[PDB]
RNA sequence: UUAAAGUUGCUGCAGUUAAAAAGCUCGUAGUUGGAUCU
RNA sequence: CAGAUACCGUCGUAGUUCCGACCAUAAACGAUGCCGACCGGCGAUGCGGCGGCGUUAUUCCCAUGACCCGCCGGGCAGCUUCCGGGAAACCAAAGUCUUUGGGUUCCGGGGGGAGUAUGGUUGCAAAGCUGAAACUUAAAGGAAUUUGGCGAAGGGCACCACC
RNA sequence: AGGUCUCGUAGACCGUGCACCAUGAGCACG
C-alpha cells in the first residue's frame, strides 16, 4: 500500500464524513 | 629454543651492540619480529584478554565461524600496546593477538598537575583519538584521583603506567574494538603534541644503522 | 654543489648535454617544476636549465658518497631503456641493481627470499615506478629520482630534472653520475678524464644491433 | 622536560623536523635521517664531515620535500646562492 | 547553538521553550490529559473491587495462558 | 596439449640459475648432467626437465632474458657490450641548436662556441594535435 | 559579508599553520590584530611579521615558525570577571602549564597571566597554545 | 607429517552428524597413498547407537 | 543511495528539458535522458546491391543513403540490446565503445 | 524527580541518503556591522 | 483470462487551444538555506578584456571577423589524491569540529496512530495553512561484504549436447 | 618495350517477433 492511494482513500473518507456532517446539520 | 634473527635490526639487537629501544623509538625504526620487546623489557609484560567474539560468513557449508581476540600487552611503568587477530581456533587467535600486540607498542610521556614534584602521574595535556565514530578525551587529573572511565580504558590506563585521569566518550562505545582502538590512538598521540619546553634546537647523533656498519657487514649476511 | 670553482661546466659537459637532447623535456608542465625550467620554446616544449640539473646531480652524488657502505645503495629500473645503465652503474660503484619487475613487498615481507635492506634508493622514472616509491614510504628510505617535467612528485627527496624518453640522455647522466661519485669518493682524479666509453650505458634496439654487427667487422 | 627539583625526568626527547619544525612520532616510518657530505676546499675530495637533516612524513606524502632540501642546503651553504 | 549574538537572549529562550515543548516525556509530564487518562490518577497504589476472573493468552513465541483479574 | 606443470618449470629454473657453466645445449648431455647433479624418482620427469632446460637455454641464447636473472651476465650479448666503437656518437661537429636554448647558454657560463650554430625558428603553424 | 577582521585573519593563519606554509597574507588590518600578534611575538610563538601600509586598510605578512598548535577566537566578546578567569581557562586551555588567553584590559591588550597580577579584567578576545 | 580423524553418529542430539578434524598434509590419490597413509575403521558401541571412527 | 554523479541525464543548470516521444514506445522521455541512436544506412546493403548494379541504366550509380535518428526510452534501450550494464568501477567511462564494425 | 541524556546541546546536538532547508524572491520590527583620532 | 469493469485494439464525453476571474499544491530534488574569508593540481567550455609568430576575406599597407598560442574575472561543469572530513556510500565542499564560538532565518526528537479528530482561517467548490490526544509497539530504519535468487545481461565446457 | 601493378586483411547486421504465471501446512538439537 503506497501512500498516494492511501491518501486518496483517506481524502474520500474525510469528504464522506464532512458531507454527512453537513447533511446532519 | 634459540631465536635466529632474520633482519638487520634483530641482528644488532642480538649482538648486544645496541643499548636500549630508546634510540630505536627516537629514530622511529619499524620492528617486524617479537624478540626485541622481550629481549629489552623484562618479565613485566602483563597480558589480559579483553573480548573474544565470533564472526561468520555463510556458504553451502553452513557458515564458517572465526574468532577475533583482543589483547593488550605492556609494562606497568612504561609502554603499552594493542593487537587484533582473527583465526579459526581460539588459542591460535590468542597467541597471534599477543604477538601482534607485542609488535605494536608505543612510548608515552607523563605530565604534571600544577606542581612538578615527584614522579609524573598524569597526561601532559588533553589528547584525543578517533576510530570510526568513537571519540575519546583524556583530561589530566590532580594527584591521587584515579581513572574514572569505562572498565576497558581504565584497565588500559593502569596497565599503561599512569594512575590518574579524567575521560569522556562520545559515540557507539558498545563496540569494544573501535573504542579500544580509539583509546590506543589517543594514548599513542602523546608524543605528537608540541610542548614549549621542547623548543630547544634538536641535535642529531649517528643513525643506529651507521655506528656498526663494519660489524654488520661481517656479522649479518 | 659547492660555491668553490672546481665542479662546474668546464668545456664539454654542456656539449654532451646538447648532443643527448637533455635540455628539452616533455610538452606538459607540472606545478612542482616551475623553478626547474628556463622558458618554453615554440611548439610547446619546455627547456630545462642545465645548471640546475648539474647542481642537483652534484647534490645527489654528495648524498650517495655520504654513506660508507656501497652495498646499501639500491638502484631500480623497470623501463626498457634503462636496464643496461643501472647494471653498468652497479658494476662501477658496487650498488645493488633491480632491472625489471620489482616485486611488491621486497622491503616489507621479511620471510620471502626477495628481502633486501637498503639505506639509499635511486629510481629511474617516478611515473613508471610508483610501486618502489610507495613501498619505500613504509620504511625509512630516502629516494633519488631522475624525474621529468611531466613526472608527478611524491615521496621524492632529491629530484634531478631531465627527459627520460631518450636513452642517450639517461645513459649519459647515469655515466656522469657514476663519474662524479667515483671522483668525489677518491678513486678518479679530476685532472684527467677516466672516460672509458660514454656509450657503454646506452640501450640499443635489436635491429640496430643487427645492422651494427652487419656493418662492423 | 624539567621538574622543580632539577632533573631530566622525561625518559627521552624525540626529533624535530628541519623543514616545518614539526615533531616526529615513534611510529611514523616515513622519516629520513638524511646525510650529506662536504668536500675539501683545495681538492674536492671526501673529508668526513656530515650535515644531518630530518624530514617528516607529511612533507613527503603531501607532495614537496626537494625544495625544502634546497632551502636547507642554501642555508647550510652547499648549494650556491646563484642557483 | 547557532544564533550566536551578545544582545540576544529571548530568541534562544523562546526557541528552547518551543523545542522542549515539542518533546514526548516533557509533554506527557506537563499536560493534564496524561494524568486524566491515567487509571491510577497519579497514585502509586490504589484499591479496587474484584468482579471477574479471566484468562488471557500470551504472545507468539511464548505459548501459555495467564490468570488475570478484572478490577 | 604439451603444457607442462609448475614443478618441472621450478626445477628447471632452479637448476639453470644454480648451474650454467657445466650446462650444455645437447639434450642427452644435460639429461645425464641432471641425473648426476639432481635426484629424480621418475623418468618422464627427467625427460621433461631436460627438454625445458634445453628450451630455455636456446631461448636465453636467442636473445634477451626476461624470466630469470644472469650470473654469467649473458656473454653472447656481453661481448657486444664490450665492443667500443671508434666514434663516441656524441662529439658531432654540428649540433642543431634552437636560438632559445642558445640565448639560454648566452647567460649561463658561455658565449658562442665552434660547435654551436643558430637556426631560424622553424614554427610553421601550431602544435597540439586535436584531442580536446 | 565580513563582520570580524580578527576572526577571519586568525582563521587564515590557522589554516596556513595546518597547511605548513611559511608566510601568509592577511587582507584587512586593525590595531587589535597588531596587538594580538605582538602578544604572540613577545610570548615567542611567532617570529617576524610585516605590515604593508597603503593609503587604505593595510595588509599583514607574517613570517611563521613551527611552534604553533592552534589559535582560536571567541565571538561574541564575552564579559570576564577576575573570579571567572580560571573558570574560562580550565575548560578552554589544554593545560594549566602552558597556553595563553588574552583579553581587553582597560590598560592595553594583554594576556591573563599579567592580568592575574594586575588585579583587573575585561572583555575577551581569544586563545593560543 | 599429517593426521585425520572423523567421528560419525549421534553427538548430543537426535540426528547423526559427521564431525571431522584436519591437521597437516593429506593425500587422497595416486599410488603413494597405498604405502604412506594407514586407514583404520572401527565401530564403537554406545547405549543409544553405534559410532564409526576412521583415522588416516 | 546515490548511484551516479549526475542523475541519468545532462541537465545541470536548466530544471526543465523539452520532452520527446520514444520510437518503439511512446514514452514522454526528456531529451537529455533518452538514448539517441543515429544510424547511417542505405536502401539496399548486401543482398541486392549487385542485382541493382547490373540492372541500372546509369553506370557507376552510387546508391543513396538513408539517414534517421532514433530516440529510445531506457526500458526500450535495454530490451533492444542497445546499451548494457557495467560494474561499479567501469561505469565511469564516458568514451564510446570502439566501432570496429 | 535528578545524574547517566553531548537523547533539548548557552558551554555542547543535528538537517544529501538514518526524523529533517519554507517552491523562489522582495520587505517593516529584532539580531550583526569595514579601516582610521597619542 | 479460471476470474478483467487491468496489460491490447476501435470509437469516444469533459478537457487538451485562447481570452479574462480562481486555488496555491509536486521527487517545485543538487533529496544539500544566504553572505563572507582561507585551503592542491590539470585539461577543456561560454562571456568580456589584454598580449603575441603565422594563414585566410587571394598576393602591398592598417584595424577588423575566422584560426592558433598564453593571461585575467565571473558562471554551468569534468579527472586524481592520506589537505581534511564522514557510519560508509562519497565530498574543493558535505573541509577549516573535544585543538568544539564569522554573522543570521526555518526546522527534527524511537516506530505507528496521523497530516488524523476538533477549533480557527482562505476558497463558489475541490481543497490549502495551522494541528493534537487516547491507545499500541521493541523495533522501525541508513551504508557496505560473503554462496543464495532472478520470466537480467554476457563468457566458457561437454558425442551421457548439437552439426 | 611490356599486359593480370605490388603487399597485408573481418568487408560480416538486414520477416524477426512471443502468449502462459496464482499460492506456499511447517521447521531441530547442545
Ligand atoms: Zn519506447
Amino acid at each position: 500500500m503506497r501512500a498516494k492511494w492511501r491518501k486518496k482513500r483517506m481524502r474520500r473518507l474525510k469528504r464522506k464524513r464532512r458531507k454527512m456532517r453537513q447533511r446532519s446539520k | 629454543k634459540e631465536w635466529l634473527p632474520v633482519t638487520k635490526l634483530g641482528r644488532l639487537v642480538k649482538d648486544m651492540k645496541i643499548k636500549s629501544l630508546e634510540e630505536i623509538y627516537l629514530f622511529s625504526l619499524p620492528i617486524k619480529e617479537s624478540e626485541i620487546i622481550d629481549f629489552f623489557l623484562g618479565a613485566s609484560l602483563k597480558d589480559e584478554v579483553l573480548k573474544i567474539m565470533p564472526v561468520q560468513k555463510q556458504t553451502r557449508a553452513g557458515q564458517r565461524t572465526r574468532f577475533k581476540a583482543f589483547v593488550a600487552i605492556g609494562d606497568y611503568n612504561g609502554h603499552v600496546g594493542l593487537g587484533v587477530k582473527c583465526s579459526k581456533e581460539v588459542a591460535t587467535a590468542i597467541r597471534g593477538a599477543i604477538i601482534l600486540a607485542k609488535l605494536s607498542i608505543v612510548p608515552v610521556r607523563r605530565g604534571y598537575w600544577g606542581n612538578k614534584i615527584g614522579k609524573p602521574h598524569t597526561v601532559p595535556c588533553k589528547v584525543t583519538g578517533r576510530c570510526g565514530s568513537v571519540l575519546v578525551r583524556l583530561i589530566p587529573a590532580p594527584r591521587g584521583t584515579g581513572i574514572v572511565s569505562a572498565p576497558v580504558p581504565k584497565k588500559l590506563l593502569m596497565m599503561a603506567g599512569i594512575d590518574d585521569c579524567y575521560t569522556s566518550a562520545r559515540g557507539c562505545t558498545a563496540t569494544l574494538g573501535n573504542f579500544a582502538k580509539a583509546t590506543f590512538d589517543a594514548i599513542s598521540k602523546t608524543y605528537s603534541y608540541l610542548t614549549p619546553d621542547l623548543w630547544k634546537e634538536t641535535v642529531f647523533t649517528k643513525s643506529p644503522y651507521q655506528e656498526f656498519t663494519d660489524h654488520l657487514v661481517k656479522t649479518h649476511t | 654543489s659547492g660555491a668553490l670553482d672546481v665542479l662546474q661546466m668546464k668545456e664539454e659537459d654542456v656539449l654532451k648535454f646538447l648532443a643527448a637532447g637533455t635540455h628539452l623535456g616533455g610538452t606538459n608542465l607540472d606545478f612542482q617544476m616551475e623553478q626547474y625550467i628556463y622558458k618554453r620554446k615554440s611548439d610547446g616544449i619546455y627547456i630545462i636549465n642545465l645548471k640546475r640539473t648539474w647542481e642537483k646531480l652534484l647534490l645527489a652524488a654528495r648524498a650517495i658518497v655520504a654513506i660508507e657502505n656501497p652495498a646499501d645503495v639500491s638502484v631500480i629500473s623497470s623501463r626498457n631503456t634503462g636496464q643496461r645503465a643501472v647494471l653498468k652503474f652497479a658494476a662501477a660503484t658496487g650498488a645493488t641493481p633491480i632491472a625489471g619487475r620489482f616485486t611488491p613487498g621486497t622491503f616489507t615481507n621479511q620471510i620471502q627470499t626477495a628481502f633486501r635492506e637498503p639505506r639509499l634508493l635511486v629510481v629511474t622514472d617516478p611515473r613508471a615506478d610508483h610501486q618502489p616509491l610507495t613501498e619505500a614510504s613504509y620504511v625509512n628510505l630516502p629516494t633519488i629520482a631522475l624525474c621529468n617535467t611531466d613526472s608527478p612528485l611524491r615521496y621524492v627527496d632529491i629530484a634531478i630534472p631531465c627527459n627520460n624518453k631518450g636513452a642517450h640522455s639517461v645513459g649519459l647522466m647515469w655515466w656522469m653520475l657514476a663519474r662524479e661519485v667515483l671522483r668525489m669518493r677518491g678513486t678518479i682524479s679530476r685532472e684527467h678524464p677516466w672516460e672509458v666509453m660514454p656509450d657503454l650505458y646506452f640501450y640499443r634496439d635489436p635491429e640496430e644491433i643487427e645492422k651494427e654487427e652487419q656493418a662492423a667487422a | 622536560m624539567q621538574n622543580d627539583a632539577g632533573e631530566f625526568v622525561d625518559l627521552y626527547v624525540p626529533r624535530k623536523c628541519s623543514a616545518s619544525n614539526r615533531i616526529i612520532g615513534a611510529k611514523d616510518h616515513a622519516s629520513i635521517q638524511m646525510n650529506v657530505a662536504e668536500v675539501d676546499k683545495v681538492t674536492g675530495r671526501f673529508n668526513g664531515q656530515f650535515k644531518t637533516y630530518a624530514i617528516c612524513g607529511a612533507i613527503r606524502r603531501m607532495g614537496e620535500s626537494d625544495d625544502s632540501i634546497l632551502r636547507l642546503a642554501k642555508a647550510d651553504g652547499i648549494v650556491s646562492k646563484n642557483f | 547553538g547557532k544564533c550566536r549574538g551578545l544582545r540576544t537572549a529571548r530568541k534562544l529562550r523562546s526557541h528552547r521553550r518551543d523545542q522542549k515543548w515539542h518533546d514526548k516525556q516533557y509533554k506527557k509530564a506537563h499536560l493534564g490529559t496524561a494524568l486524566k487518562a491515567n487509571p491510577f490518577g497519579g497514585a502509586s497504589h490504589a484499591k479496587g473491587i474484584v468482579l471477574e476472573k479471566v484468562g488471557v493468552e500470551a504472545k507468539q513465541p511464548n505459548s501459555a495462558i495467564r490468570k488475570c483479574v478484572r478490577v | 596439449g604439451r603444457v607442462r606443470t609448475k614443478t618441472v618449470k621450478k626445477a628447471a629454473r632452479v637448476i639453470i640459475e644454480k648451474y650454467y657453466t657445466r650446462l650444455g645445449n645437447d639434450f642427452h648431455t644435460n639429461k645425464r648432467v641432471c641425473e648426476e647433479i639432481a635426484i629424480i624418482p621418475s623418468k618422464k620427469l627427467r625427460n621433461k626437465i631436460a627438454g625445458y632446460v634445453t628450451h630455455l637455454m636456446k631461448r636465453i641464447q636467442r636473445g634477451p632474458v626476461r624470466g630469470i636473472s644472469i650470473k654469467l651476465q649473458e656473454e653472447e650479448r656481453e661481448r657486444r657490450d664490450n665492443y667500443v666503437p671508434e666514434v663516441s656518437a656524441l662529439d658531432q661537429e654540428i649540433i642543431e641548436v634552437d636560438p632559445d636554448t642558445k640565448e639560454m647558454l648566452k647567460l649561463l657560463d658561455f658565449g658562442s662556441l665552434s660547435n654551436l650554430q643558430v637556426t631560424q625558428p622553424t614554427v610553421g603553424m601550431n602544435f597540439k594535435t586535436p584531442r580536446g | 559579508v565580513r563582520m570580524n577582521v580578527l576572526a577571519d585573519a586568525l582563521k587564515s593563519i590557522n589554516n596556513a599553520e595546518k597547511r605548513g606554509k611559511r608566510q601568509v597574507l592577511i587582507r584587512p588590518c586593525s590595531k587589535v590584530i597588531v596587538r594580538f600578534l605582538t602578544v604572540m611575538m613577545k610570548h615567542g610563538y611567532i617570529g617576524e611579521f610585516e605590515i604593508i601600509d597603503d593609503h587604505r586598510a593595510g595588509k599583514i605578512v607574517v613570517n611563521l615558525t613551527g611552534r604553533l598548535n592552534k589559535c582560536g577566537v571567541i565571538s561574541p566578546r564575552f564579559d570576564v570577571q577576575l573570579k571567572d578567569l580560571e573558570k574560562w581557562q580550565n575548560n578552554l586551555l589544554p593545560s594549566r602549564q602552558f597556553g595563553f588567553i588574552v583579553l581587553t584590559t582597560s590598560a592595553g591588550i594583554m594576556d591573563h597571566e599579567e592580568a592575574r597580577r594586575k588585579h583587573t579584567g575585561g572583555k575577551i578576545l581569544g586563545f593560543f597554545f | 607429517k599429517g593426521c585425520e580423524v572423523v567421528v560419525s553418529g549421534k553427538l548430543r542430539g537426535q540426528r547423526a552428524k559427521s564431525m571431522k578434524f584436519v591437521d597437516g598434509l593429506m593425500i587422497h590419490s595416486g599410488d603413494p597413498v597405498n604405502y604412506y597413509v594407514d586407514t583404520a575403521v572401527r565401530h564403537v558401541l554406545l547405549r543409544q547407537g553405534v559410532l564409526g571412527i576412521k583415522v588416516k | 543511495t546515490k548511484k551516479r554523479r549526475n542523475n541519468g541525464r545532462a541537465k545541470k543548470g536548466r530544471g526543465h528539458v523539452q520532452p520527446i516521444r520514444c520510437t518503439n514506445c511512446a514514452r514522454c522521455v526528456p531529451k537529455d535522458k533518452a538514448i539517441k541512436k543515429f544510424v547511417i544506412r542505405n536502401i539496399v546493403e548486401a543482398a541486392a546491391v549487385r542485382d541493382i548494379s547490373e540492372a541500372s541504366v546509369f553506370d557507376a550509380y552510387v546508391l543513396p543513403k538513408l539517414y534517421v535518428k532514433l530516440h529510445y526510452c531506457v526500458s526500450c534501450a535495454i530490451h533492444s540490446k542497445v546499451v548494457r550494464n557495467r560494474s561499479r568501477e567501469a561505469r565511469k567511462d564516458r568514451t564510446p565503445p570502439p566501432r570496429f564494425r
